[PDB]
């Protein structure tokens, strides 16, 4: 049984800034038939479904903006936004699809203001 | 192989037939 | 024309069953597996489970006494049933499809919330 | 005994069998 | 080859 | 349609009705030495439903055979997983026959091509084979009536570079050699030049669509090209997907499951676990 977690559980950040989030998993998700992970990130902005940014660790989705970037191979992953916009702030889940599917428990990332 | 027997060396009709 | 809709009943008492529909529409589902990931009020997703192209089902370690995943691939339809509920059932309950040779859940519908309660 | 090679192996095969 | 050829077709188990 | 495994016809030809219900040959098509057979009897013979072909595909002394583009008119794909002295194709002494015909096969994903000693063969140098081969210096196309330059060769067809010279390419007098963009890469494409999905391999009937392959890139598995076999399946042939109930009914009468890939025997240094099928490390030397 594949356990997931993310850290941090919530971040503030300005615009333009750099962000990494992480993805720690209880076993290996390597396959060794094709050597990809089967690990995937999702973007759920306030109102709207789950987005498919990010599959194979690394591989982004059509239409994915290449500021989003996603790294790492066996149990740690991690997902880095090179420069935040307004419009990214949403609540980031990473999702293991080895055997099963596991959810983590999702970094909130907020946009500073005043 | 069947050249091996057939061509290289000499090769009888009964001898042949064992390859079909 | 990739698209999915949930319809459920919204309103179940607690102890009682909760019956949701996914309408598919665009692919077959007999080359692709749909996955059912409900989210309580204010937390993370949380997968139940999915079913293959075949029909093979997979849930959740936890919920896999009282879930049940069924479909019909004729009208395109995927069915999810949950026994004795609870207060902390209540959620938004999604299904979406799932490429499971290629990509995974891609495809998600608005979900259909359901609360639990008297 | 009898040598036989190349196109006349296929036609051996063809004759003989 | 034309020798390679015949070495694997005239087995006497066809396949 | 069906898939059937390594197919060895020869002599009579009532052993080649064994392909009516057959799509996909798991294995290699031996199709030789028919002496008695006239073109009467192929003119209304058919095989439709054949695609795609695993290993290799041999002609050799079969008589009255004028054209394949009516025995296999829907053959693609010729993936060479396994090859007949490095050749995926062999058409060595096929007397009678007029042309090739296959102007379905988009693609020969491994081996070369040997065409040798068949006379009366023309609709040669009208085929560009760097667009169904990667590895066209390993060709040996000769001895052929091609080669005495006096082909009545007569194709709106596409036109390539072989040597040097700018000819149109056609696979008969009324079949040209079907060019996907360049964008398709070899996806396949349909008439009107929209690429088949990534998955695709060859010939789709609709395009971005994996689900519409003629054949896959990769593996095929409920019906749908994928690029790999997920858990809990396995690689079979390196084409297409398995459970595990199948790869356990092969083993008893002996195949095993190691990396993913329900293989015939473990490889050196892993030995079979009785149990689950699984190859594991041996303890010192293996039997
Ligand atoms: C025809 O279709 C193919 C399918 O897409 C198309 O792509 C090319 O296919 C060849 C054949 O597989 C590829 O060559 C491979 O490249 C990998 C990576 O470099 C090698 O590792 C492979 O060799 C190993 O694997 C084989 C299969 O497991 C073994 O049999 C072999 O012994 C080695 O162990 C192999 O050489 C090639 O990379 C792709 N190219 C692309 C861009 O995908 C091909 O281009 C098409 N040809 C046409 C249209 O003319
Ligand atoms: C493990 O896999 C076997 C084999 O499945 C076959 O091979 C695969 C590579 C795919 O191409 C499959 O599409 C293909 O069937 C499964 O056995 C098969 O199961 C299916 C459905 O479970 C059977 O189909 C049924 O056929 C009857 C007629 O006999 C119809 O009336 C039904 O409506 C239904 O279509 C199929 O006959 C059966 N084949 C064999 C040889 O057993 C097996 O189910 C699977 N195991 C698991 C746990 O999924
Ligand atoms: C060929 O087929 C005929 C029937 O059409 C049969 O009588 C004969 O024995 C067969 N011969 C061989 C060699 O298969
Ligand atoms: C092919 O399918 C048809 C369907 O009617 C059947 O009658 C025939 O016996 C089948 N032949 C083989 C060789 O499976
Ligand atoms: C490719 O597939 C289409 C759709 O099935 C079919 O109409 C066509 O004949 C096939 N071959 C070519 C060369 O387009």
């Amino acid at each position: 049984d594949i356990v997931m977690s993310q850290s941090p559980s919530s971040l503030v950040v300005s615009v333009g800034e750099k962000v990494t989030m992480s993805c720690k998993s209880s076993q290996s998700l390597l396959y060794s038939s094709n050597q990809k992970n089967f690990l995937a990130w999702y973007q759920q902005k306030p109102g709207q479904s789950p987005k498919l940014l990010i599959y194979w660790a690394s591989t982004r989705e059509s239409g994915v903006p290449d500021r989003f970037t996603g790294s790492g191979s066996g149990t740690d992953f991690t997902l880095t936004i090179s420069s935040v916009k307004a419009e990214d702030l949403a609540v980031y889940y990473c999702q293991q699809y080895f055997r099963y599917r596991t959810f983590g428990g999702g970094t909130k990332l907020e946009i500073k203001s005043s | 192989g069947v050249v091996e027997h057939c061509c290289h060396r000499p090769c009888s009709n009964a001898e042949f037939k064992k390859y079909c | 024309q990739v698209q999915l809709k949930e319809s459920g009943p919204g309103l179940v008492a607690p102890s009682q069953s909760l019956s949701i529909t996914c309408t598919v529409s665009g692919f077959p589902l007999t080359a692709y597996g749909v996955n059912w990931v409900r989210q309580p009020p204010g937390k993370g997703l949380e997968w139940l489970g999915m079913i293959w192209g075949d029909g093979n089902t997979d849930y959740n370690s936890a919920l896999k006494s009282r879930l049940s995943i069924s479909k019909d691939n004729s009208k395109s339809q995927v069915f999810l049933k949950m026994n004795s509920l609870q207060t902390d059932d209540t959620a938004r309950y999604y299904c979406a499809r799932d490429p499971y040779g290629s990509k995974p859940m891609d495809y998600w519908g608005q979900g259909t919330s359901v609360t639990v309660s008297s | 005994p009898k040598h036989r090679c190349g196109s006349e192996i296929t036609n051996s095969y063809m004759d003989l069998c | 080859f034309e020798d390679y050829l015949h070495n694997v077709v005239f087995v006497p188990r066809p396949s | 349609g069906e898939v059937c495994p390594g197919m060895d016809i020869r002599n009579n030809l009532t052993r080649l009705h064994e392909l009516e219900n057959c799509s996909v040959i798991e294995g290699h098509l031996q199709i030789l030495l028919m002496f008695k057979t006239r073109p009467e009897d192929f003119r209304d013979l058919s095989f439709p439903k054949l695609i795609m072909i695993t290993d290799y595909l041999l002609l050799f002394r079969v008589y009255g055979l004028e054209s394949l583009k009516d025995l296999f008119p829907n053959l693609t794909v010729i993936r060479g997983s396994r090859l007949f002295f490095n050749y995926a194709l062999v058409i060595f002494e096929m007397v009678h026959l007029k042309e090739l015909g296959l102007y379905n096969l988009m693609n020969i994903t491994r081996g070369s091509v040997r065409i040798e000693k068949n006379n009366e063969l023309c609709y040669l140098a009208t085929i560009d084979w760097s667009r169904i081969l990667d590895s066209v210096e390993d060709n040996h196309i000769v001895l052929n009536k091609d080669d005495n330059e006096e082909c009545g060769d007569i194709c709106n067809c596409p036109a390539t570079v072989i040597n040097g010279q700018f000819v149109e390419r056609c696979w008969t007098h009324s079949h040209c050699q079907k060019v996907c963009p360049t964008i398709c890469k070899s996806h396949g494409c349909t008439a009107e030049g929209l690429c088949c999905h990534s998955e695709c391999l060859g010939n789709c009937s609709q395009p971005d669509d994996p689900t519409k392959c003629v054949a896959c890139r990769n593996f095929y598995l409920d019906g749908r090209c994928v690029e790999t076999c997920p858990p809990p399946y396995y690689h079979f042939q390196d084409w297409r997907c398995v459970n595990f109930s199948f790869c356990q009914d092969l083993h008893h009468k002996q195949y095993v499951i190691h990396n993913n890939k329900c293989i015939p025997e473990c490889p050196s240094g892993y030995t079979m676990n009785s149990s689950n099928l699984l190859c594991t490390p041996c303890l010192g030397p293996c039997p």
